[PDB]
């Protein structure tokens, strides 16, 4: 989302191109869809008929979270235990698997009696 | 002699799931 302060008597216009061309919205607080990298927008405000100086904004885009690191494909004998874990640090973990296995942990509860 | 206004910016409430309202 983009934003602009409220000015009495003002109309608003946003542009995607400095030089005041390629208008994109005449709302005060328009949205931006599908950002994949850093991008800029230009706000030009006009009160009583006079345009303001152009005021640019930059929308900063956060990098891709890299894939979680897991053990290579392993192999247990029936009766042994399946100990899953990940080496990466996160705010939240979400695991799922066979037999309804579900967990929220860096180191999930170990399955103590492996079976088919 | 009035004056033609700009285009109140038209839009909608995002993508809509087939079969529902918008």
């Amino acid at each position: 989302s983009l934003s602009a302060g409220t000015v009495s008597g003002a109309s608003y216009a946003w542009y995607t191109d400095a030089g005041t061309s390629n208008q994109f919205s005449t709302l005060q607080n328009p949205t931006v869809n599908n950002l994949t990298n850093d991008s800029t927008f230009y706000l030009l405000v006009t009160v009583n008929g006079c345009p303001s100086a152009l005021d640019s904004t930059t929308v900063v885009v956060y990098p891709l979270t890299p894939s979680p690191s897991l053990p290579a494909d392993f192999a247990v004998c029936e009766g042994d235990d399946i100990a899953l874990s990940t080496s990466t640090v996160a705010s939240s973990y979400d695991w799922s698997g066979p037999n309804g296995f579900t967990s929220n942990a860096q180191n999930p509860v170990v399955i103590t009696n492996a079976t088919g | 002699i009035n004056s033609i206004p700009s285009t109140a910016s038209a839009g909608n409430n995002g993508p809509v799931c087939t079969g529902t309202d918008a």
